[PDB]
């Protein structure tokens, strides 16, 4: 049922700059632990509690601390997002860690509402955490004090959360696990508006982007909508798409759905440009732009470079036979990714 | 004026005859019909379930009816069903409305799909997608073709508890059922997923039984991965420090029983809050009022909190309700089992005043029989009465014709084969017939038993038996002899209590001995019978017919059936020969096993076992050696060989067809047998007394959700067997086999679990107090039998 | 008998001492039926009679049952009341 | 070990073949020939004969749950057919065959009693009335015999109130049955156990005035 | 194994109305479980052709 590895005449040779192993990884457990690049330094971690810091050029150890005691797994599954000399990691034991970027020591720790699966989001002096029990909390960047807490309504059957809230003009636009994308004030946590995007075939059974007063959010079933930043009213609707995560480049939208097919849409009405169904029914991660091409890693451990204007495969390379689960990172002209065993990979 | 129906007419009637459609019409030929009666007529033809598009309209003077019948189902072919066979898929559809020969509503095709999907959510196929394909035919027909597709299943991958600090997360998930952390192959509990359903109530009872009276479960999330093949479970809890029970106040309508309720709701202040102690008081009131004739008493408890003293005052509300009487007690679904079989397991009587608990216990006694597949209760209000009710039990019977084989393994007896066939409802009278056999390294047994559980209307049982047993002593680590035996045993079982039961009955047993190696102790019994065999021959034979009266008493107050942590088990079995038999003896066996805990959690148990056995002759004769008692092995005293504890054989100088060629023998004339010979071969005795004492400990190298499955126990086993008829004077050169002071002791470690191969039990012992001839067997196991 | 298990045997009527006072001679069936109702035994045929049998023989002893017999007339009005602490 | 599939044969050929399978006694193949004949032509000029012949085939081949279903279909679709009286009769035989020949969930004979009753009420001069009446006498006897067995157990148990209420129920519904007269001493005794000699005497008067 | 159309029902004991004493009478007979008087008379048991008749 899984579409086999497509045959690609490599336009160029995809290579591994450096490869550093980090802990035992996350395994077959669906987490979100992906590396984070900042000031030529790569921060990655495994679930067990091991947190490292690597050089973005060669991948050498600067510091390597563990977040476990007498060991019991720290259960890191949320992160990592790095800002302001702080490394924020969310665990499944209702904890939020803040590590200094210098030595890797704990600045502060905060007991949250539930399983912090969502990657932390840093806007203003607040750290946005979205737990599994539908509790959007904002922890103070300074000391970690829980400033406010928003109860996003819980569904019957649940998914792995999840939504990393985006922020624009006083508000934190976040998605729900029920099918509603919400917008709340950053200081009070006050509800502004709510919009429902989901269809119900009873009883048969998510990071948003703000582009010029337009909020883009995708439904858990795979319905796409453009939302007005002010009212939250739906502008246009298309019934295709899904998790994992999408990205918006200028006036085009590239995304990967439940059936793991890659396609490009227009920012205007969402019309189709091209559709790639050769990586069909594999387990691709999120797509990210790296020097003109779309980069996606599947479950077998192959990366796939795709031409953005026709959907043609540019390149294909075996990187780690352990496979790929978490999302890649393409910043500072670099390209990172973490296999299921915890090994971090720089590309080309 | 309209509309005078001069005539009726139909168009489109195929299967539905004219009379069948002319029947359901609320308007008929000759009537005066307007738009209100036509709308009622159309909606009436629709409620017949024969058409999908009905149309009634006027002609000049004739009321014309146009219809289009529902497509008749020609066949239902399945395609892609791997987990479910085609035959049961048929029956589940027929019990839902759709079947061959009948018709389908094309608006219910989607409901058939999602209806069959739901069956794949009963089991773990959360990705199932059954597609229905409808295809027309020459005449008004249709072939339903259900396309099945399941990519599955889901092993729930993690169970996590958030908000716990008093107890570790792994320790809490050790008590349920259903777990999923790590499904180790050791470990038996398997990790699939369905409705919990009250697995929180165990976690609820865990905190509540230890004082946390405010313990509240905020939310429970059952997570799914993007691939619909992975399940998580997250339960958020909120514990509540320490709470002492200060007092209990009773409120509500008490039905004038305030005097005795204060007793049921009394406490000794101040002691720790206990949930099951509160649940007990709730049911004690419900049972007290039930005694005073109350059908549905309702008792509720709410803990009023005192944060100042960290104590809890229990608020209890009582509502006795009303009285109800049972008119008839009916039984539906028993096409085989006669009425008396089901009605004999009741505690709510017909006519008598109603008791809700008495009805529920009626359901419990029925499924405990295991005669039925499902047992449903239904208390119906008798028409035209405020109180009289009918308690009806609906049952779907279960096939009690079972073929059951079995294999085993253990140092005590090697590989063991159990094979037979039992019918627990022949032919539906409650009787239990069964031809069962077994195979062992030193014993083969086969029987034919018939048992009536309700010989009397009170519960006394009468069981018949017809057996056949072969015994080889040389393979049982004893002095070489063979005892071929058979006979019939009838017995009565007296349930004097749910904690105690008595046994009594007669029995005939024939023992044909053969191939007995001549030795002093064995030969002494032969003289007492009146036999004089050769002390130089291996060949011999002895047929003995015996009639025996038997009595037995079994006491069991163990809390848990598998791993006892508190309680005691006592069994006493006695035998005696009634005059007229060849032998004249009596035998009394006593087995005791008591468990005593020493903590709140009952994870430190001190087990003490004792086993007593004694028997002797009556009128000059002596107790048969094939009724001797033995010790040593996996069950009696660990650290010794099987049946090696006790007397040893003193063989006579003999010569036999062996054929005396080259290898080892015992006191053989060719190997120079001039006089009596001391041996290591045990024979057991007519007097045995062993006593064990083990310290059950928590298993120390796995602190996951495991330790509550495996049980370690450091033991100190000891015992002794002797012969109260051994002439210590005539054989002064040989050890005294009549002294009970020879106590053999031992000590070691044990292991227990239920494995894929079966229930295992390891035991590494060591005999520090041993005597001459005692063969040591330190490592012992048992895989099945 | 002596030592056998014989669960609990009750029969259809529970009569407390403070509920037999509600019935005074001259009442209809309705009143008697919502005071203590419904008396399970009405015998054929010519006579009307409500037989209330507080039948408590669940244990091995007693054997403790008190019976309450009521008699009306042709128009369903209480004429006779018969209470008896049986049985000795 | 029957054979399932059916060839695409001429209309009369199959029916003439199915007939010979019916006249001989081999019902298993008679069904299969007819079951495919009705599953290809449901509203022919004589397709109602096929429905009639099917019911007879299921009944003689011990296929009762299939017989009842075909019976209900013929009644629902043809409630005024000239031979609907015969279908009602076969309906009664089916429920009667689902019985004892024994207090084993008597609803199958209790439902059979209703099926024959509807036959004799609407069709007194039916060709099956006399035999149906012979069965009605037997069905009424065991429906009373069921209550007797329930009364006999409660007699052994000691539920005297349940006994007399059951015999009263017997005397009400089944007064002219054999089991009723045999249940009369059970009612008298249950009265004497509750010290109701005034009532047991009434029962004794009835027993003395009647011999069974 | 299930029942063949057999003459087990022709063995049943006939119906006889229970006589009522003086100063007494029986419980009222209900509508259901009552067999209407038919004088017949047709063939019974194995003598009754239970094969489905039809013409044409």
């Amino acid at each position: 049922k899984m579409s086999p590895l497509p045959t690609v005449e490599n336009q160029f040779t995809p290579t591994t700059a450096w490869s550093t192993s980090v802990g035992s990884g996350i395994g077959n457990f669906y987490s979100n632990l992906h590396p984070a690049l900042a000031d030529n330094v790569v921060y990655a971690a495994d679930r067990a509690g091991l947190v490292k810091a690597l050089n973005a050029d060669d991948g050498k150890e600067i510091w390597s601390v563990s977040l476990a005691e007498k060991k019991e797994p720290a259960l890191l599954s949320g992160g990592v997002t790095v800002s302001g000399g702080h490394v924020y990691i969310g665990s499944e034991k209702a904890q939020v860690y803040a590590l200094n970027t210098s030595d890797g020591t704990v600045a502060w720790q905060t007991k949250v509402a539930g399983e912090a699966l969502s990657r932390p989001v840093v806007s203003d002096g607040l750290v946005l955490i979205h737990t599994s029990n539908g509790q959007l909390q904002a922890l103070n960047e300074a000391d970690g004090a829980v400033k406010w807490t928003v109860n996003l309504d819980m569904p019957s059957l649940s998914l792995r959360g999840e939504s990393a809230p985006t922020t624009a003009f006083g508000a934190a636009v976040v998605g729900g696990d029920n099918g509603r994308v919400s917008a709340v004030l950053m200081e009070q946590g006050q509800m502004i508006w709510q919009q429902r995007i989901s269809q119900a075939t009873g009883s048969t059974e998510t990071t948003p982007v703000v582009v010029n007063g337009v909020v883009f959010a995708l439904a858990y079933n795979g319905n796409l909508t453009a939302l007005d930043l002010r009212s939250g009213q739906i502008m246009w609707k298309r019934e295709l798409g899904s998790v994992n995560d999408f990205i918006v480049d200028g006036n085009r939208i590239y995304l990967v759905d439940q059936n793991d097919r890659v396609m490009a849409l227009t920012i205007d009405g969402g019309v189709t440009l091209w559709t790639q169904s050769d990586l069909l029914h594999r387990l691709l991660t999120s797509p990210v732009l790296y020097n003109g091409n779309l980069v996606v890693g599947d479950s077998e451990g192959y990366l796939h470079w795709i031409n953005v204007e026709d959907g043609r495969f540019v390149a294909q390379q075996k990187v780690d036979s352990s496979g790929f689960q978490t999302e890649p990172v393409a910043a500072d002209g670099k390209l990172l990714i973490q296999a299921k065993d915890g090994t971090v990979y720089s590309i080309t | 004026e309209g509309f005078v129906v001069k005539d009726i007419h139909f168009e489109g009637l195929q299967r539905v005859a004219v009379g069948a459609a002319l029947l359901s019409m609320p308007v008929r030929t000759g009537d005066t019909v307007n738009d209100e009666d036509i709308s009622n007529t159309i909606r009436a033809l629709f409620a017949t379930g024969n058409f999908e598009d009905v149309r009634v309209l006027r002609d000049g003077d004739t009321l014309l009816v146009q219809v289009k019948e529902r497509p008749t189902i020609a066949s239902i072919t399945f395609s892609g069903n791997k987990s479910v066979k085609d035959d049961m898929l048929k029956q589940n559809l027929e019990a839902s409305g759709v079947r061959v020969g009948e018709s389908l509503d094309r608006t219910t095709i989607a409901d058939i799909e999602k209806g069959l999907e739901d069956f794949y959510y009963s089991v773990g196929k959360y990705s199932a997608s059954v597609k229905a394909v409808v295809t027309p035919l020459p005449r008004n027909r249709v072939d339903l073709k259900l396309v099945f597709q399941e990519g599955v299943s889901a092993e729930i991958q993690q169970i996590n508890i958030v908000g716990n600090h008093a107890f570790t997360t792994d320790e809490l998930i050790s008590h349920f059922q259903l777990r999923d952390e790590v499904p180790w192959w050791v470990g038996d509990r398997k990790y699939q997923k369905q409705k919990l359903a009250g697995d929180l109530e165990t976690l609820r009872s865990y905190y509540l039984d230890r004082g946390y009276a405010r313990f509240n479960i905020d939310s429970t999330q059952v997570s799914l991965t993007p691939d619909k093949k992975g399940i998580y479970v997250t339960v958020n809890i909120t514990e509540g420090d320490q709470y002492k029970l200060s007092g209990v106040e009773v409120s509500g309508n008490l039905a004038g029983h305030s005097a005795e309720i204060e007793q049921l709701t009394k406490i000794e202040p101040g002691e720790l809050y206990n949930g099951t102690k509160v649940t007990k008081m709730e049911d004690d009131i419900k049972k007290l009022l039930g005694r005073y004739g109350y059908a549905y008493p309702r008792v509720q408890s709410m803990p009023e909190i005192n944060d100042a003293d960290k104590t809890v005052k229990l608020r209890v509300n009582v509502d006795a309700g009303n009285r109800f009487y049972v008119r008839k007690i009916r039984f539906e679904g028993n096409d085989t089992s006669k009425d008396a079989v089901l009605r004999r397991e009741m505690r709510q009587m017909e006519g008598a005043w109603l008791g809700s608990d008495l009805v529920d216990q009626g359901k419990e006694r029925l499924n405990r029989l295991g005669f039925f597949e499902t047992v449903d209760t239904d208390t119906q209000r008798v028409p035209g009465s405020p109180d009289q009710v009918d308690v009806v039990y609906k049952v779907k019977e279960r096939n009690t014709g079972s073929f059951n084989f079995g294999i085993g393994y253990g140092t005590e007896s090697g590989v063991s084969f159990q094979a037979g066939v039992q019918q627990d409802n022949w032919l539906g009278t409650g009787y239990a017939v069964g031809i069962n056999g077994t195979k062992n390294d030193y014993q083969t047994y086969a029987e034919l038993s018939v048992t009536n559980p309700y010989f009397t209307v009170d519960g006394v049982s009468l069981g018949g038996r017809l057996f056949y047993n072969d015994f080889q002593a040389d393979d049982a680590d004893l002095s070489d002899y063979t005892n071929k035996s058979y006979g019939t045993d009838v017995t009565l079982g007296f349930p004097i209590n749910e904690y105690n039961s008595l046994r009594a009955g007669l029995g005939y047993v024939h023992n044909s001995l053969s191939n007995m190696q001549p030795q002093v102790a064995m030969w002494r019994y032969l003289y007492s019978m009146g036999e004089h065999p050769s002390t130089s021959d291996q060949d011999n034979s002895f047929k003995t017919d015996d009639f025996t009266f038997n009595y037995g008493w079994t006491y069991n107050k163990l809390d848990r059936g598998y791993f006892p942590t508190d309680g005691s088990r006592v069994n006493l079995t006695g035998k005696v020969t009634i005059p007229g038999s060849d032998n004249e003896y009596y035998k009394v066996t006593l087995d005791t096993a008591t468990y005593v805990p020493i903590d709140d959690d009952h994870k430190w148990v001190v087990l003490g076992r004792t086993r007593w056995g004694y028997g002797d002759g009556l009128g000059g004769k002596e107790m048969p050696f094939y009724e001797n008692f033995y010790a040593g092995g996996s069950s009696t005293v660990r650290g010794f060989q099987s049946n090696t504890i006790g007397p040893k054989a003193v063989y006579f100088p003999h010569q036999a067809s062996n054929y005396d060629p080259d290898y080892d023998y015992e006191c053989a004339t060719q190997d120079g047998a001039k006089d009596l010979c001391k041996s290591d071969d045990a024979v057991g005795g007519n007097a045995m007394a062993v006593a064990s004492l083990e310290f059950i400990t928590p298993t120390p190298f796995i602190s996951d959700k495991y330790a509550n499955s495996v049980r370690t126990s450091f033991f100190w086993d000891m015992g002794t067997v002797w012969d109260t008829n051994w002439d210590s004077s005539q054989y002064s050169g040989y050890p005294d086999y009549s002294d009970p002071s020879n106590i053999r002791m031992s000590a070691g470690i044990a292991l227990q679990w239920m494995s894929p191969l079966g229930p295992l039990v390891f035991s590494y012992a060591q005999p520090f107090k041993k005597y001459d001839g005692d063969k040591a067997e330190q490592f012992q196991f048992n895989i099945g039998k | 008998e002596r030592v056998v298990y014989r669960p609990d045997i009750n029969q259809g009527n529970y009569l407390t001492a403070n509920d037999v006072s509600k019935i005074r001679v001259g009442m209809t069936q309705q009143q008697v039926a919502y005071a203590l109702g419904t008396p399970l035994m009405s015998d054929p045929f010519g006579t009307n009679t409500w037989f209330y049998v507080f039948r408590q023989q669940p244990g091995h002893e007693g054997v403790t049952q008190q019976t309450l017999t009521l008699t009306f007339n042709s128009s369903g009005v209480l004429t006779n009341i018969d209470n008896k602490p049986a049985l000795s | 070990g029957s054979k399932e599939e059916v060839p695409d044969n001429p209309p009369n050929e199959i029916y003439a073949t199915a007939q010979q399978k019916l006249q001989d006694g081999n019902w298993r193949q008679a069904i299969t020939q007819l079951e495919a004949l009705d599953n290809r032509y449901p509203f022919g000029p004589y397709s109602q004969q096929v429905q009639l012949d099917l019911i007879y085939a299921y009944y003689k081949n011990a296929d009762l749950p299939l017989a009842q279903a075909a019976i209900d279909r013929f009644i629902r679709l043809n409630p005024t057919h000239p031979n609907i009286d015969y279908v009602m009769y076969m309906r009664g035989l089916t429920n009667m065959a689902l019985d004892d020949s024994s207090d084993r969930d008597p609803q199958h004979a209790r439902a059979a009693f209703s099926d024959f009753s509807k036959l004799v009420r609407g069709y007194p001069n039916s060709q099956y009335t006399t035999d149906a009446t012979k069965r009605l006498v037997f069905l009424k006897d065991r429906l009373a015999k069921y209550e007797y067995s329930v009364a006999e157990y409660y007699t052994e148990r000691g539920a005297w109130v349940a006994v007399v209420n059951r015999v009263e129920g017997m005397l009400r519904d089944y007064p002219d049955t054999q089991a009723t007269r045999d249940a009369l001493p059970l009612m008298e005794n249950a009265y004497r156990q509750m010290q109701m000699n005034a009532q047991a005497e009434k029962v004794a008067k009835i027993i003395a005035a009647n011999s069974s | 194994r299930q029942v063949s159309g057999d003459e087990a029902y022709l063995e049943a004991a006939p119906l006889a109305e229970l006589h009522a004493p003086a100063g007494m009478i029986l419980p009222v007979t209900s509508g259901d479980y009552a067999i209407p008087v038919t004088n017949g008379s047709g063939a019974v048991g194995k003598a009754l052709d239970i094969r489905p008749p039809a013409q044409p």
